């Protein structure tokens, strides 16, 4: 139900916090049944480090705390 | 229910909803959605500083979720 929400998140740009407080945003390209998340784009900040530039980042999640989600999403649209 | 209550009815009142997580964090806003596991989709997010206006949570931070109404009078 609501790991379908996040499937249905392709091509948002988003920023995830991990369980370490490192911050990555990206551009998702697919989320699966585990919130395994795969992004593009990425911009990854760890906790008082300057942020590493990367094309594309993987993401266990389990290794997820939450997902800063896009403002203009429709939430209501998304949770039909 | 333990916690699952609670959500069911913040969602029911559009009631604010303290989330208490894992090592000390807590989390202030609307629960949208919320499944099973404690997963929650939320709106209008006060970290605890950092405003977060639309968010997806992951359930294993949770702790505790308590309610926070706004009651009129004494």
């Amino acid at each position: 139900k609501l790991v379908r929400f996040l499937m249905k998140l392709s091509h948002e740009t988003v920023t995830i916090e991990l369980k370490n407080g490192t911050q990555v945003h990206g551009t998702i390209t697919g989320v699966d049944v585990s919130m395994n998340t795969h992004l593009k784009a990425v911009k990854m900040t760890l906790k008082n480090r300057e942020p590493v530039q990367l094309e594309t980042l993987s993401i266990r999640g389990n290794n997820i705390r939450y997902f800063i989600l896009p403002d203009s999403l429709p939430l209501d649209t998304l949770l039909v | 229910t333990g916690p699952l209550s609670v959500l069911t009815q913040s969602v029911k009142n559009n009631t604010q909803v303290l989330i208490n997580c894992r090592n000390n964090k807590k989390l202030l806003g609307r629960v949208k959605a919320f499944d099973r596991h404690c997963n929650m989709v939320l709106e209008n997010v006060k970290e605890m500083d950092r405003y977060i206006s639309k968010m997806f949570l992951r359930g294993d931070s949770v702790i505790v979720v308590l309610r926070n109404p706004l009651i009129a009078g004494k």
